[PDB]
RNA sequence: UUGUUGAUUUUGUGGGUGGUGGUGCAUGUGAUGCCCGUUCUGGCGCGCGCUACACUGAC
């Protein structure tokens, strides 16, 4: 299970599942 | 410099799948 | 796209073409030959049209 | 430059094509001159932007977002600059410390004995104290 | 103190403990920076235990280690705004290594590791690295660097950036090498170097207080040493291996040229002409797109199909009217 | 050597219509629908659900299947080819409707709900979309031979026909024709519905096939023709 | 072999008045589609900020978007003119009332 | 002859339909849909989205009606959702309006088996995998994966093997049900399938692989 | 802490539990196989005529 977890992790998981895309909204407009 | 064209820009600037069933109602 | 219109006629368009996707810098008529019409794009190919 | 079609693999492509493709792969070159000064001779058309590929898995996750929209398709008309040039490393730090998603941190179950290296398991080795 | 305020005893211990997680990590960094070569021993049966104890703290209140981590991140950034390399110690150093302990290096984003990872790339490339001990200095930073993207590997330009002119730092130029901007040029090292004896490629942070000859040749010979490492892991699986490499492999054949009982290069420099050889550079395909489909639209339906008021009044109207003429009639 | 298209973004194919006959596409005719609507509020009939009300109508319940249909365009609209916008769908119902069925449709999966909408097309002749931008179904003028397309290869299922290869039976076709096939969605009958329009009938598997199937089996090998994928 | 045009390049799309607008449509008909702009409203807008109507939404220059946008947002200021910008359920009851009378006749 | 899970020699295309969603439920034991019960459904506190077992119904259909079952050359196996193998003889011919086929279902979860007067249907012990032949492919449908062809796929696949697909009947969900079985997942076509669509593909191309015709 | 009461509870930190659960099987028994409440408050048919779906058109 924590193997799994860092591969998703690694791949652009985040645990607030939110993904990398969503955070690179608004950043560079700011 | 920046400024001047960061006002210019501005006017500048602007699926069912597979076996998804229509939404219920 | 290309368009061939009656001088003075703004209104109608007699032929229509598309030479292709990419822009068309030059179109002109050939001085000898009436009926053919050449066109250049950026495609850089020379494509020449009849009416 | 982002994509030269003619190495395309198509499944529906024949044996003897498939057979050309490989030939055409194996005698590949980079012709870009990157000592020629007059930027009309330099071949760069006929290269390819490999380098911008490499971006893509760059440490910073917005810039290997960024640099990933060559592999998506080009909606967009155009990219306003001046929301891009004027960036430094405070900047990325000020960013990242005033961001607007908070994540719950997360540990290493993998555990080192030492951290560094004498002069069991060692995090740093070639290190020590 | 832990065993003290365990959090049965009593209310509150929680926090406390909490807090004491924050105050473990600045004194494990505050001894780092306090000399210590006088009882290095001791030093290491303290400094290694507090790690533990901490690891322990962090296990229950990561949380707390976290935001006193990221104050250091900040702090020590607004030092380097003010004194530059002088801001940096030892104590950085340590507090850098013990964040890949307690924290997981391998994600795309995390709250400790993405800050400091800036933070270590700044300091790779605008650090001047014109003294031996910042020389030495960023041969620990590549290092905690490469080992935060060891299952990773992702890309770090600076690393790239650091070698080349570490590099051409111990050569100086050699009038080749112009597009390299190196900040020292008195750090040649003479051609007498022996390049045979066995020197240790460890680097003591004790000693980087201290900071000639052996002392630079074990500088150069870790940095080289991460540099081989660095092609094996992450340089030869990115597309752009032989654009990555090419500025390295001149480098290193004028250490070859100039030292030729000098091994290292050779094998480093036989060791990239394999990786070349097996990799197939092909021009990139990525504008491929999946054709898209048709649109598709639901459709719009009554579920029990039929075959205001003032229309409905309307409506009784014209009955009720319909029926009293023929009655009148 | 040739350049390149001057936008590589994707593009959706556009969606074909009865009133454009030039470009080839596959026309399946869905032939001897049974699809009737009755007052009880207006329900499709059905063999099972309604016996008694048609046989008070008089007609034998065993071809009073709409559920053939269905399946037929879930099988139908679901393949690729419909997805690459090569295919467009008719119904010749048994009373004489002929349906145009618009490629973009999502029919509802489940009977009941396709049930309910078929009422509903039979009574206002036609369907719109949710967003109120097209019209998916629509009830059309026979014959179907002016709705197909000038240049056209028409032929029907039939078990008792030669079992020919559908991938080797496209190739062979013309490039600029098109190609119909008229199937029957009745549960059995005899093969003879679209005789008068069609020339010639071909049978696919030397076992018999459903109409669900067997119009599956026709799609899937233009695909390969096609290279469609 | 330099060349750059101070008007600048034809705008296929724009953004005036938190609303996007095609550089194709011409001015007037473009800024149609904004909320509470409409053909009239939109010719005498053009009018008065000299902006010729024969001319695409793509070639507007800076100025003249800022003064159509400054039209927008204080009309009065340049002189645009003022005149330019139960008992249903009872009478049913009545009704109902009336025909069980007739009912009660017949 | 009619295959069976005991015969483990014969080539045959075994298909898995994965993560069924078949399930009884007493207010009488009724087969849920995602349509007919939704209070009921969101009692028992399951999604209702993935309670459509007329996904199941129609890949049966296509698949047992396909010429390769005609030909004895196909067996089915059902995976369902809560954890239930369910044999699907080749000779039975399910009911083609669904209404009866949940009716079927109903009867075969709680007798565990569907006899004629061989069970048509029955019930097997987990895991999948020691029902399958010894020396067999295992494959699943994968959008993301590469696109292949059956009938390439096929026709390099060796002969005294059977090939393995395991299709999922959910409506959504992530492709990871029959990863722990299976070796290697490939894509049908580029374009998103069904899984009634998906298996009549690639039943025809075994079809055409074999000249089964 | 209860509702006067007397350590039965309350608070903080850890923490095991599917169980007045069903269903069949073997002469009740089985470390049986398989899975997984309470009380009220409401509940049209038959027909005419006219206008539109634009460029032979709109302004």
């Amino acid at each position: 299970e924590l193997e799994q977890q860092r591969l998703d992790r690694m791949n652009g998981m985040i645990e607030l599942e939110r993904g990398v895309e969503d955070l690179d909204d608004g950043f560079w407009e700011n | 410099d920046k400024k001047a064209r960061r006002r210019t820009l501005r006017f500048y600037t602007s699926r069912f799948k597979g076996d998804d069933d229509i939404p219920y109602k | 796209l290309v368009s061939v219109y009656d001088s003075y006629n703004p209104r109608t368009i007699l032929l229509s073409i598309n030479a292709s996707t990419h822009p068309t810098h030059v179109t002109k008529f050939h001085t000898q030959d009436n009926k053919i019409l050449a066109t250049a794009s950026d495609d850089r190919v020379t494509r020449l049209w009849d009416i | 430059m982002l994509h030269n079609p003619a190495f395309i693999s198509n499944p529906f492509q024949t044996p003897d094509q498939v057979a050309n493709l490989k030939t055409l792969k194996e005698n590949y070159v980079d012709p870009f001159d990157v000592h020629e000064s007059d930027p009309e001779l330099t071949h760069a058309l006929d290269s390819s932007l490999w380098e911008l590929a490499s971006l893509m898995e760059h440490y910073h996750p917005n810039v290997a977002t960024l640099a990933k929209i060559f592999a998506q398709p080009f909606k967009k008309l155009s990219y306003n600059m001046e929301d891009f040039l004027d960036w430094n490393y405070d900047s990325l730090l000020n960013a990242e410390s005033s961001r607007k998603l908070k994540t719950l941190p997360t540990l290493e179950f993998e555990a080192f004995t030492n951290v560094f290296d004498n002069e069991g398991n060692v995090y740093l080795p070639g290190v020590a104290w | 103190i832990i065993k003290a305020y365990q959090p049965k005893l009593a209310e509150g211990n929680k926090e406390k403990l909490g807090k004491f997680t924050a105050v473990l990590l600045r004194h494990i960094i505050f001894l780092s920076n306090q000399n210590y070569l006088k009882n290095v021993q001791s030093f290491k049966r303290t400094q290694n235990a507090l790690i533990s104890i901490l690891k322990s703290l962090s296990e229950k209140y990561n949380r707390e280690l976290s935001e006193e981590c990221r104050d250091y991140i900040n702090e020590m950034q607004a030092r380097y705004k003010k004194n530059h390399f002088d801001a940096l110690s030892n104590g950085d150093l340590v507090f850098f290594s013990i964040i890949g302990i307690l924290f997981s290096t391998s994600d795309q984003y995390h709250l400790v590791i993405t800050p400091a990872l800036i933070l270590m790339s700044q300091f790779l490339e605008q650090i001047k690295f014109n003294s031996l001990k910042r020389i030495a200095f960023g041969a620990v930073l590549v290092r905690i660097v490469s080992q935060y993207q060891r299952i990773s590997k992702r890309y770090i330009p600076e690393v790239v950036y650091f070698f080349q002119k570490i590099l051409l730092t111990f050569i100086v130029k050699p009038l080749d090498f112009e597009n390299i901007r190196l900040d020292s040029y008195e750090l040649g090292l003479p051609l007498d170097v022996d390049f045979t004896k066995k020197r240790s490629t460890i680097i003591p942070l004790h000693t980087l207080s201290t900071m000639p000859v052996d002392q630079c040749v074990s500088v150069l010979l870790n940095v080289m040493e991460s540099l081989d490492a660095t092609i094996s892991t992450v340089w030869k699986s990115l597309p752009a291996f032989n654009e990555i490499i090419l500025p390295i492999q001149q480098l290193l054949s004028a250490y070859t040229s100039k030292y030729s009982d000098f091994e290292k290069p050779r094998n480093i420099l036989n060791k990239v002409e394999k990786l070349t050889k097996f990799t197939e550079h092909i021009p990139l395909a990525l504008q491929n797109h999946k054709p898209v489909s048709i649109p598709t639209h639901a459709p719009k339906y009554e579920e029990n199909f039929n075959p205001k008021m003032k229309a409905q009044l309307k409506k009784e109207r014209k009955f009720t009217m319909k029926e009293i003429r023929k009655d009148a009639k | 050597q040739k350049a390149l298209p001057a936008s590589l973004v994707p593009q959706a194919p556009p969606v074909l219509t009865s009133k454009d006959k030039i470009t080839k596409r596959m026309i399946v005719v869905l032939a001897m629908a049974s699809l009737e609507t009755h007052k009880i509020k207006y329900v499709l009939l059905n063999c099972d659900d309604h016996q008694g009300l048609l046989k008070k109508m008089g007609r034998d319940i065993s071809e009073a299947r709409p559920d053939i249909t269905h399946q037929c365009l879930l099988t139908l609209l679901d393949s690729p080819i419909n997805k690459a916008g090569k295919l467009q769908v008719y119904i010749q119902t048994s009373r004489g409707i002929l349906i145009e069925v618009n490629p973009t449709v999502r029919i509802p999966r489940t009977f009941k709900r396709f049930s309910g909408l078929m009422v509903q097309l039979l009574h206002k002749l036609s369907i719109r979309s949710v967003n109120s931008e097209e019209k998916l179904l629509k009830v059309i003028k026979n014959p179907i031979t002016d709705h197909l397309p000038t240049k056209c290869r028409k032929v029907t299922l039939s078990f008792d026909a030669p079992v020919i290869r559908v991938q080797d039976y496209i190739e062979k076709l013309d490039d600029d024709e098109s190609i119909c096939v008229f199937v029957g969605a009745m549960a059995r009958g005899k093969d003879n519905f679209a005789d008068e329009y069609v020339d010639e009938k071909v049978g696919l598997s030397n076992y018999p096939l459903s109409a669900s199937v067997a119009c599956s089996k026709f799609c899937h090998g233009a695909e390969d023709a096609w290279n469609i994928l | 072999s330099l060349v750059v045009q101070e008007q600048g390049s034809f705008q296929h799309i724009l953004r005036l008045l938190n609303t996007n607008v095609d550089g194709n449509i011409k001015i007037v008909y473009a800024l149609t589609t904004i909320k509470g702009v409409g053909r009239r409203y939109s010719n005498l807008v053009c009018k008065k900020a000299d902006v010729d109507l024969h001319k695409r939404a793509g070639e507007l220059t800076q100025e003249e978007l800022e003064r159509i946008v400054q039209i927008m947002q204080n009309p009065t200021h340049y002189k645009i003119p003022a005149w330019f910008l139960t008992l249903a359920n009872n009478v049913e009851s009545k009704l109902r009332d009336d025909l069980e009378r007739l009912k009660k006749i017949r």
